[PDB]
Formats: structure tokens, C-alpha cells, sequence
């Protein structure tokens, strides 16, 4: 089966930093572009970071600079580490492939909330 | 008006198998319905590779790497977005579950590029990349990434190819998963 199950996600305050994870199973890493994605609610799932298999990063321009996304092969995983977290970023994270994007075949995600307790 | 002369860029065309006869054959709500879905993940990729889409034209679509911003691996970078391209639109289904096939063509070299700032595409990239990257396209075969021995050579050690059976052309097959 093919599946990408995400996490890594909790509660943080803001300023904060999170290390997202997405695990692969089913297709070959090295060989896929991977991107993650992020559904608040005020719109559908809007993607944040982008790898390539070649190595290209390319991230939204509201978290480029706070996020980093990488791979590892091995694992067969791709991460999202994010710094000074704000409230805007409050939202469910989900990883995909460009065919799981437009095929809306997605995981269940992984929640970051951004907030004071 | 101006003109900018690029030494080295890489260009893609990509160009809907049997339109004539989908469009035909289809309402035209749906139709446009099916269209911007699959225009709306093209131009979602485009930006996710950092690529730029320099002309849409009904059902054709041409991408261009290294324009406006050189880069050294602006062949590989595009030939990895022409593999997601097509891997999008083999798993873009119709209402009625069938992939809408495409022709590709890629081709490196240099261009000229400039701003013709009353259009809506209004930097415009021609020359010979452009014009060997519709060649590539026009005589693809359907599903295939067609490219000429230039791109060949840029390519053949990080991907798969497979040449077709004067010019010699090859098709892009994907990514080596190790060298
Ligand atoms: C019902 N669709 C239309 C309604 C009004 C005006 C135009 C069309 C339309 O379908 O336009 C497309 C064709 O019908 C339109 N077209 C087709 N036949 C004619 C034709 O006889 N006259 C005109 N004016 N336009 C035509 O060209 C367009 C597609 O060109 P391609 O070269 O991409 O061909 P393809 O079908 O994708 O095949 P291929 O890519 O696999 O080779
Ligand atoms: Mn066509
Ligand atoms: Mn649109
Ligand atoms: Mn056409």
C-alpha cells in the first residue's frame, strides 16, 4: 500500500521550533519531488516547502527563512523543521507528491498549534 | 522592446493529446472545469520548482529554466518538472476516469528573452532552445518526454533514457535512483 503518515506535531508558543517528519513507504524518495502543505480552514491545503529529487528547495514566501525542508533516502523521509513559529502557522501539516496532490490522496496529517500554555 | 540575450536556458512544451476530441466531446462547463483543475496544479508545480511558465495557448503550455534567473542545473531542473508534469496529468482523472496524455518536449540552449509589458505572458522567451523545444514536442510520441542529443548529454548521468528509434532524439524515462 501506499501511504505517507506525518508527524512531529504539538504545541508550541510563539518563537517556537517544531521538527515535522513524513515517512514514505511504497515509493522511492530519491526518485520524487515531495512537498508539504497546510489547511487553517480560511482556504484548502496551500503548500509551504518544496523538494525536489534533484535537490531544489522552493518555499511560500510567508515561512521562507523559518522553514527548512530536507530529505533523507535511507529513512526514506522527508522533514520540515520550522523556527519562530507564529500564530499565523496554526494549522494541520500534511506531505504529498505532486500525483498525490492532484490525485487528493493525502495522509492524516499532523497538527501544529501555535499558542500560550 | 528590450532584449536580453541568454547564453544557456532550458525550455518545455507540453501539449494535450486528442483535445480536439475531448473538447468535442465534452460539455463545456466541464470542460472548463477539467481544464483549470489540470492548469491550476501545472501552475501550482511551476512555482513549487521555481521554474516560470512563460506562455499558455489553449492547450499548450511552455515552461522555461534559467529565465529570468540563471541557474547551472537549469536542464535538470526542468527535466525533473517535466516528470512531475506528466506524472500529474497521468493521474488526473476525467469525471470519467480516464489520464489526459500528453506530448512534451524538451531542449536546452540559448534564448533571447524580453518584456512586452501590454500582454498578460508579457515576458516573452524565443530562439533556438524555443524553437528546438517545439520540434521535440511536435514530433513526440504520445506520453513520452522527447529531448535532442543536447539535452541528452546534460542528463544522462542523473537520468534514464532511452534513444528513439539528420536527427537523433531520446525519451526522458526518469530519475537514476542510484548512480
Ligand atoms: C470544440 N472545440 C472548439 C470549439 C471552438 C473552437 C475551437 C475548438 C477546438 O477544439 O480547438 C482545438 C481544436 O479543435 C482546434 N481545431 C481542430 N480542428 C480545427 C479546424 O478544422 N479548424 C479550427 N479553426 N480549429 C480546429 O485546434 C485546437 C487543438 O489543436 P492541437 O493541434 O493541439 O490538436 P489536438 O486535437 O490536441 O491533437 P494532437 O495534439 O493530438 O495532435
Ligand atoms: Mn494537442
Ligand atoms: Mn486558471
Ligand atoms: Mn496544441
Amino acid at each position: 500500500q501506499w501511504q505517507l503518515v506525518e508527524s512531529g506535531g504539538g504545541l508550541v508558543q510563539a518563537g517556537g521550533s517544531l521538527r515535522l517528519s513524513c515517512t514514505a513507504s511504497g515509493i522511492i524518495l530519491s526518485i520524487n519531488s515531495m512537498g508539504w502543505y497546510r489547511q487553517t480552514a480560511g482556504n484548502e491545503r496551500e503548500w509551504v516547502a518544496f523538494s525536489t529529487a534533484g535537490g531544489s528547495t522552493t518555499y511560500a514566501d510567508s515561512v521562507k527563512g523559518r522553514f527548512t525542508i530536507s530529505r533523507d533516502n535511507a529513512k526514506n523521509t522527508v522533514y520540515l523543521q520550522m523556527n519562530s513559529l507564529k500564530p499565523e502557522d496554526t494549522a494541520v501539516y500534511y506531505c504529498n507528491t505532486p500525483a498525490g496532490r492532484v490525485g487528493g490522496t493525502w495522509g492524516q496529517g499532523t497538527p501544529v498549534t501555535v499558542s500560550s500554555h | 522592446i528590450i532584449a536580453d540575450k541568454y547564453d544557456e536556458a532550458s525550455v518545455l512544451f507540453a501539449d494535450i493529446v486528442g483535445f480536439t476530441e475531448r473538447a468535442s466531446s465534452t460539455a463545456p462547463a466541464d470542460l472548463v472545469r477539467f481544464l483549470d483543475r489540470l492548469y491550476s496544479a501545472f501552475d501550482e508545480l511551476v512555482d513549487q520548482h521555481g521554474l516560470e511558465k512563460i506562455k499558455v495557448s489553449g492547450d499548450s503550455y511552455m515552461v522555461v529554466s534559467g529565465v529570468p534567473r540563471p541557474r547551472p542545473d537549469h536542464t535538470q531542473a526542468l527535466a525533473d518538472f517535466a516528470l512531475d508534469m506528466t506524472n500529474v496529468a497521468a493521474q488526473l482523472k476525467d469525471p470519467r476516469g480516464n489520464p489526459v496524455p500528453l506530448r512534451v518536449g524538451l531542449a536546452t540552449g540559448p534564448v533571447v528573452a524580453g518584456v512586452v509589458g501590454s500582454r498578460r505572458f508579457f515576458y516573452d522567451v524565443w530562439g533556438d532552445a524555443v524553437n528546438v523545444a517545439s520540434r521535440m514536442e511536435s514530433t513526440d510520441s504520445v506520453g513520452q518526454i522527447q529531448v535532442p542529443d543536447e539535452v541528452y548529454e546534460r542528463l544522462k548521468d542523473d537520468f534514464v533514457l532511452r534513444e528513439r528509434g539528420v536527427m537523433r532524439t531520446w525519451y526522458l524515462i526518469g530519475r537514476k535512483v542510484a548512480a
